[PDB]
């Protein structure tokens, strides 16, 4: 009953799709573009969005005028996953198919419109009322389940940088305890000002203003035993911790170590390790830490996500992403281990251990 | 299969703080309506929430500076604290001890995030907006800051945004984390706190009350917002007999179904879908069933849709389902985890809550709401059920140990 990661998908500032992903990453692309003035002013005018998305181009007409982008980078990237290149179904699904996805805190753009209309309108409920339903923190993954008609498990979990590893987790958790046979798996953020002056408010003074990315991974996971695809990974473990002293490396190296006693393998063993490398202390933390545990090699084995910027949610989800699309380039990887760790600024640490199969 | 007991309950309420005073409020019938203090309500035409009247943090939170908090955060902490001290854990206890903890939310600090605006709005001007709110307005801060005030670093801190459903979506993801056998205690429950943004959301949905909530009322006009947190402790039944804890109930399943058709509208399939899902994971049948504790909101739709998924499932015969919302209004992503708290004392202490502010039950919810009273009656096993925006819908069963 081991979880296998059988298809993936991504939009992320590389483009649509997990060709564009592999692509990007294999290339070291650069992603960051000056900001559409339609933004308004930001904290940085360099930016690494998902380029050529339109929402009313990839999602048509219906629904699609009042959509946060959050939503639309989830839709898009559920097409990837469960439809091939023209919009045939690739992927059967059913009642017992689970969505979990990973956030930071939603939609900032659609809350923040929102507030801005009660503090100015006329009273202070006089809102745009069709904006109302995206607002949700929840209405990514509900509107993952309407398009795609998914009755089962619907869950939305937040953790910002490891909110991937811990929607990860749940859906093993459930798969291991019945509540589904299948699940889409992964995290997203959008790009937005309010997030940009957010993020610049909430770093620590005088950091520089970060480069911000965007986008959405998503993972179809199986049991080993059902699986109607070849695996590409088994997810061995998911381990998890709460920096509660401030020491995020020491945080980050328990929670590896515990991760791989779990899974049954020696340090000595990964073959590609991927930090989330987030542009902080923490995030250099996590990269010392690694840079002492695992063989070299493997910080080495994956192209730097660095020119991505910092993706937030989509993080750990884009991170075992460049894992796959590494371990797919590479017939060496096969029965290879590959860890993947990420630190939230609100203190969740969180490490998965794979076996790439492929 | 593993069984999994609730050892402790946490409580911040409208209408109680602590397991004794939420346990008199529900006995009692007691409105925790009362006028809004957290925000301005000049231009709304009303202004009365169901708010924690009397929050003292001081009481309960110990380590985690509270400015690193906002108000939704300090009742999920303060109510983990009393969950703990109810269970008879100290932090000694707790430390070493793998464990999930688990807070729903469906706003977490969104009041915080409002003031940020404000401050933008003043100003003109982003760089005006104070760090030490941006740095706390993140959801997944709700389940951390608790296992910092812990000292339980061992912890996967998951905060679950399932909105209205979300308190039952984290006690159901602590039965799954210890039925695993992957942990042997999880704290969960949820935690929001009242704000203009879900204040303004209501009014502007038509779905709020300008009196009372009267939920399954023939003239129910809609909710008031509410806040506070429920925090539950579940262990393994061999952890909770080890050291001798007092159990206060068992939890035997729950039940997740999406309905997979309308973002904000509730679906009676999907209600109905959840609903079985719960019985079958807790290996009960129709007739077992002592009372439902609704989601019950006192909306139109909420009430008509969700009487016609139990009447379905329960086949013309279903037991008497009450709306704990009457007391508490909507604590939103806390409103299933004091629900939850409250089915637990029921079991425990032989009751059912009442449906307040009863006058005539809409023929078409052809329920025993338990009108404005109390009854004494034998409880064994409950159905706790919760629905969402989104199609979301988390039912829970409660048993006796």
């Amino acid at each position: 009953g081991t979880p296998v990661i059988t298809g993936w998908s991504a939009v992320s500032p590389y483009g649509i799709g997990r060709a564009e992903f592999a692509a990007g990453v294999r290339a070291g692309a650069k992603t960051a573009v000056k900001a559409d003035a339609g933004l308004g002013p930001l904290p940085s005018s360099d930016v690494c969005t998902v380029p050529g998305f339109d929402i009313q181009e990839q999602l048509g007409p219906r629904g699609t005028a009042k959509m946060d982008r959050l939503t639309a980078l989830a839709l898009v990237a559920s097409d990837g996953l469960l439809l091939d290149a023209d919009g045939n179904r690739a992927v059967a699904t059913d009642e017992l198919t689970g969505v979990v996805l990973g956030i930071t805190m939603g939609s900032l753009e659609n809350v923040t419109d929102f507030l801005r209309q009660s503090y100015t309108n006329a009273r202070p409920f006089y809102v745009d009322a069709g904006r109302i339903p995206f607002g949700s923190l929840n209405h990514a993954a509900g509107a993952t389940a309407i398009r795609h008609d998914l009755k089962g498990p619907n869950t939305t979990v937040a953790g910002g940088r490891v909110s991937g590893l811990l929607a990860l987790n749940y859906a093993r958790r459930l798969m291991g305890q019945g509540r589904a046979t299948k699940y889409l798996v992964g995290s997203a953020e959008e790009f937005s000002a309010a997030h940009a002056w957010f993020e610049h408010t909430a770093t620590a003074s005088g950091d520089p203003a970060p480069l911000l990315g965007e986008g959405c991974g998503l993972f179809l996971v199986e049991q080993a035993e059902a699986a109607e695809r070849p695996p590409l990974a088994a997810v061995l473990s998911v381990e998890t911790r709460v920096d509660i002293d401030d020491d995020p490396g020491a945080a980050v190296t328990a929670c590896a170590r515990r991760a791989l006693r779990r899974a049954g393998v020696d340090a000595g063993e990964v073959w590609a390790a991927v930090p989330c490398a987030a542009p902080t202390a923490a995030g250099r933390a996590e990269h010392e830490a690694l840079a002492a545990l695992v063989p070299a090699d493997a910080l080495s084995r994956v192209p730097s996500m660095e020119l991505l910027g910092d993706t937030g949610a989509a993080s750990a989800s884009f991170q075992i992403a460049a894992v796959l699309a590494a371990a797919e380039a590479d017939a060496d990887s096969r029965g290879r281990i590959a860890l993947v760790c990420a630190v939230d600024r609100d203190g969740a640490v969180a490490v998965a251990v794979l076996r790439l199969i492929g | 299969r593993r069984r999994v007991v609730l050892t402790g309950f946490g409580v911040i309420s409208s209408i109680g703080t602590g397991v004794e005073e939420y346990t008199a409020g529900l006995r009692a019938g007691r409105s925790g309506a009362r006028p809004i203090t957290r925000f301005d309500t000049e231009g709304f035409g009303q202004n009365t929430a169901c708010e924690v009247p009397d929050f003292e943090p001081g009481r309960w939170i110990h380590h985690v500076p509270l400015d690193d908090m906002g108000r939704a955060g300090q009742y999920a902490v303060a109510a983990a604290r009393m969950a703990v001290d109810d269970a008879g854990l100290t932090e000694d206890d707790l430390g070493e001890r793998q464990a999930v903890i688990t807070v729903g939310t469906t706003d977490g600090e969104s009041h915080d995030i409002a003031v940020l605006l404000e401050q933008e709005l003043a100003a003109g001007d982003p760089e005006a907006m104070d760090p030490v709110l941006a740095r706390r307005i993140n959801a997944g801060r709700l389940s951390t800051v608790i296992a910092r005030e812990l000292r339980m670093p061992n912890v996967e801190a998951t905060t679950v945004t399932t909105a209205c459903a979300a308190g039952n979506y984290s006690v159901g993801y602590g039965l799954d984390s210890i039925r695993s056998g992957e942990v042997d205690i999880a704290l969960c429950g949820g935690a929001d706190a009242v704000c203009r943004k879900a204040f303004a959301l209501f009014k502007r949905f038509g779905a709020l009350t300008p009196d009372v909530v009267r939920p399954f009322d023939k003239d129910r006009q809609g909710i008031l917002t509410g806040e506070g947190a429920g925090i539950l402790v579940l262990e393994s039944l061999e952890s909770a007999l080890a050291r001798g804890a007092r159990i206060h109930a068992e939890v035997l399943g729950y039940g997740l179904s999406c309905d997979a058709a309308h973002p904000t509208a509730p679906n009676r399939d999907g209600i109905a879908r959840g609903i079985r899902l719960a019985l079958d994971d807790a290996g009960v049948e129709q007739e077992e069933i002592d009372f439902i504790s609704a989601h019950g909101t006192g909306t139109k739709a909420n009430d008509k849709t969700e009487s016609a998924a139990i009447v379905d499932v329960y086949g013309d015969a279903p037991p008497r389902t009450v709306a704990v919302k009457s007391m508490l209004g909507h604590s939103m992503g806390a409103a299933s985890a004091l629900g939850a708290i409250a089915c637990g004392l029921a079991i425990e202490h032989g009751f059912i809550p009442p449906t307040i502010n009863h006058r005539e039950t809409d023929p078409d919810c052809p329920l025993d709401v338990v009108p404005n009273r109390a009854v004494e009656a034998d409880v064994r096993i409950v159905q706790n059920n919760s629905s969402a925006f989104a199609g979301n819908n988390a039912v829970l069963i409660l048993g006796t140990y």
